[PDB]
RNA sequence: GUGAAGAGGGAAACAACCCAGACCGCCAGCUAAGGUCCCAAAGUCAUGGUUAAGUGGGAAACGAUGUGGGAAGGCCCAGAC
RNA sequence: GAUGUCGGCUCAUCACAUCCUGGGGCUGAAGUAGGUCCCAAGGGUAUGGCUGUUCGCCAUUUAAAGUGGUACGCGAGCUGG
RNA sequence: GCUGAAAGCAUCUAAGCACGAAACUUGCCCCGAGAUGAGUUCUCCCUGACCCUUUAAGGGUCCUGAAGGAACGUUGAAGAC
């Protein structure tokens, strides 16, 4: 017989909580891509979102090591000449806190529409509140 | 201060000291012995 | 604090005993009219909404008019938003005059420019013309290069290039207001304002000063 | 590690409370707090303080050494005062002090006039003599630098403003 | 020796380097170099240490109370630094 | 079985080994003005005479008249000395 | 520079604290929800019959045809269209 492909109208999605309070950003965006690709999942087919649906709290604290907080820098490119913009890990915290565990998840996720689609289950806050009590989602120690 | 390669104590009131990775050299007889290795 | 729509009547001068003229646009700052206030719980901002003029009703749509219906208003021409700073409080209905304008010294006046089309690098961006003469083939007001050769390999974007001119939203600054009219509802503002003669203006005191 | 092995002895007068690292010490010259490194147990044993590392910390005793000196320098800051005096020197130069502000007149076409923080208190008997006053020793060093920081002293002449430890090496101008 | 006249795997990509020589087929299995946190198949493996520089992941003479380890050795309770 | 080569014009863009402006240490730094090094590329950064010139000399300016990369940037944009 | 150990001292630094430039982030102006992460607010309109069959976000008939929009025309200090 032919071997188990996954259908997506048929795939189930689970709901997870996640607190991004101390941990490690690498280690903790790791396990959230592993888990929007459904690599956790026997039924992973890598070219169907077998994925789940995962909130992350607290992305203002996750943390980082070494001299990281004040070295690591964001660099994105506008598309004008001379339009190269930084950005510390500190000041994206400070401004767009969301975005440092977005950017983490996005590079370690496959680069493609399926890569694009794993990412829109990856619902990002940067407080301890989410309003997606409807969801059922269960809490994921990281 | 003279910014150096090679940053050596000038008098026995030099001073060595490393302060944010950066070898410097303090002198309280002379400021013409600052000196900041780079 | 907030500004005032109004409308470019034109420009004149104010003559002074000790004999200087003085440019003006005069601006024609009917009464404003609350339509809308919105505040931090319901639109996430503190700003006012406001109308002035006249519509028809023959011509105002039945959006526009249950919105002119809330705030119990008459419909005027078009909506502007003004927001608030955290003190300045407004009520639906409120009618404000341009006698707010009073005490201000400077303001700043915005406009939509007046419409050049498509215009060329040297109007449009003060590109100097070639040689008119000593050789020149068909090369008189045009651009001359636009880029380098094999390394960026295209042309980089923002580049000064012909097109459309005017016709948008520009703000003149720090604008001496020379006289406050209220009972004829003028605004005095020494020098030339964005626009033609009876477009509409927005006028808020200067953030500078 | 010398100056962590020996211990803070406190005298008579100065209640001390011990929240884990959060250390307060209370005086005649008032509350002092300090929060320290988690690399130092500072211990109640005696009428005395004790400073020595925590095992899971490399730094470690440099913390307590560092630790110890700051305590003391609580202890005694609560107890006794700690007094900077800057003296002026400019023929036009000249202090006064308002409550809680110092007038600075240092030959600027502006006038200096400093503001204190919350426990610094400053005195003149002369128009050229500031004289701080202060439980916190890091504090009063910092504003003692605020004011040197208008006028440094310059070399040639020794004009500015000084500590009046501060002993000033004078050189003599280029030749002709 | 390889390429030329040599595919496959690895070296990001890369005729000539490393592994290895494709008769065809298989939705079987063991390995090579190289690798096993995610993109990306496999250890977030185990034990002992080193590094704090993102060194690792570009660069020399020379410079320096960085830090680890080793061999000794001078001064040191007739009191040293 | 063609990638048009000097300089000019038009339009420029990056780098920083910074000419000016800004911040600073040492000075054989009194002051004024300098010297030298460190940081800094945001913005700004001549017109003319002679020559095809780049350059350079000269005249007179300017806060300054920076150094280099871009097919010694730019001829399907101009000129053609 | 302050306080300050490691290193009884000293030390701007290791912990901790403060000053510090046209560079950086803002503040000023303009575009801007195709921001597919397509957002918000206010207001307006539509409140009928049924046949069918693989009964499913199904297709068809009759009646209804709104808010509003577009077209057309007179045109504009808006404009190549
Ligand atoms: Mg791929
Ligand atoms: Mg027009
Ligand atoms: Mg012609
Ligand atoms: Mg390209
Ligand atoms: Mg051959
Ligand atoms: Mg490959
Ligand atoms: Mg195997
Ligand atoms: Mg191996
Ligand atoms: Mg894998
Ligand atoms: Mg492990
Ligand atoms: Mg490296
Ligand atoms: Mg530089
Ligand atoms: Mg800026
Ligand atoms: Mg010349
Ligand atoms: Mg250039
Ligand atoms: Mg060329
Ligand atoms: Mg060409
Ligand atoms: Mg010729
Ligand atoms: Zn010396």
């Amino acid at each position: 017989m032919k071997t188990f492909t996954a259908k997506p109208e048929t795939v189930k999605r689970d709901w997870y909580v996640v607190d991004a309070t101390g941990k490690t950003l690498g280690r903790l965006a790791t396990e959230l891509a592993r888990r929007l690709r459904g690599k956790h999942k026997a039924e992973y087919t890598p070219h169907v979102d077998t994925g789940d649906y995962i909130i992350v709290l607290n992305a203002d604290k996750v943390a980082v090591t070494g001299n990281k907080r004040t070295d690591k820098v964001y660099y994105h490119h506008t598309g004008h000449i001379g339009g190269i913009k930084q950005a510390t890990f500190e000041e994206m915290i400070a401004r767009r806190p969301e975005r440092v565990i977005e950017i983490a998840v996005k590079g370690m996720l496959p680069k493609g529409p399926l890569g694009r689609a794993m990412f829109r289950k990856l619902k990002v806050y940067a407080g301890n509140e989410h309003n997606h009590a409807a969801q059922q989602p269960q809490v994921l120690d990281i | 201060m003279k910014v150096r390669a090679s940053v050596k104590k000038l008098c026995r009131n030099c001073k060595i000291v490393k302060r944010d990775g950066v070898i410097r050299v303090i002198c309280s007889a002379e400021p013409k012995h600052k000196q900041r290795q780079g | 604090m907030i500004g005032l729509v109004g409308k470019k009547v034109g420009m004149t001068r104010i003559f002074t005993e000790d004999g200087v003229s003085i440019p003006v646009t005069v601006i024609e700052v009917e009464a404003n009219r609350v339509t809308q206030v919105k505040d931090l719980a319901n639109d996430g901002y503190r700003a006012i909404q406001v109308t002035t003029g006249a519509k028809k009703a023959n011509r105002v749509t039945k959006p526009e008019a249950g919105h002119f219906a809330k705030a119990g208003v008459e419909a005027g021409r078009g909506l502007w938003e003004f927001r608030l700073a955290e003190g300045e409080e407004f009520t639906v209905g409120q009618s404000i005059s341009v006698e707010l304008f009073a005490d201000v010294k400077k303001v700043d006046v915005t406009g939509t420019s007046k419409g050049k089309g498509f215009a060329g690098t040297v109007k449009r961006w003060n590109f100097r013309t070639q040689d008119a003469t000593h050789g020149n083939s068909l090369s008189h007001r045009v651009p001359g290069s636009i880029g380098q050769n094999q390394t960026p390999g295209k042309v980089f974007k923002g580049k000064k290039m012909a097109g459309q001119m005017g016709n948008e939203r520009v703000t003149v600054q720090s604008l001496d207001v020379v006289r406050v009219d209220a009972e004829r509802n003028l605004l005095l503002v020494k020098g030339a304002v964005p626009g033609a003669t009876g477009s509409d203006l927005i006028v808020k005191p200067a953030v500078k000063a | 590690s010398r100056v962590a092995k020996a211990p803070v002895v406190v005298p008579a007068g100065v209640d001390v409370k011990i929240n884990g690292q959060v250390i307060t010490i209370k005086g005649k010259n008032g509350e002092l707090t300090r929060t320290l490194n988690d690399a130092v147990e500072v211990k109640h044993a005696d009428n005395t303080l004790t400073f020595g590392p925590r095992d899971g910390y490399a730094d470690g005793w440099a913390q307590a050494g560092t630790a110890r000196a700051l305590l003391n320098s609580m202890v005694i800051g609560v107890t006794e005062g700690f007094t900077k005096k800057l003296q002026l020197v400019g023929v036009g130069y000249r202090a006064a002090v308002k409550g809680n502000v110092i007038n600075l007149s240092l030959g600027f076409s502006h006038p200096v006039d400093h503001q204190l923080p919350a426990g610094i208190t400053a005195e003149c008997p002369t128009q050229t003599e500031i004289v701080l006053k202060g439980a916190d020793k890091q504090v009063i060093g910092q504003v003692a630098a605020d004011l040197r920081a208008y006028r440094r002293p310059e070399p040639y002449k020794g004009k500015g403003v000084r500590y009046a430890d501060e002993v000033v090496r004078t050189k003599e101008a280029k030749k002709k």
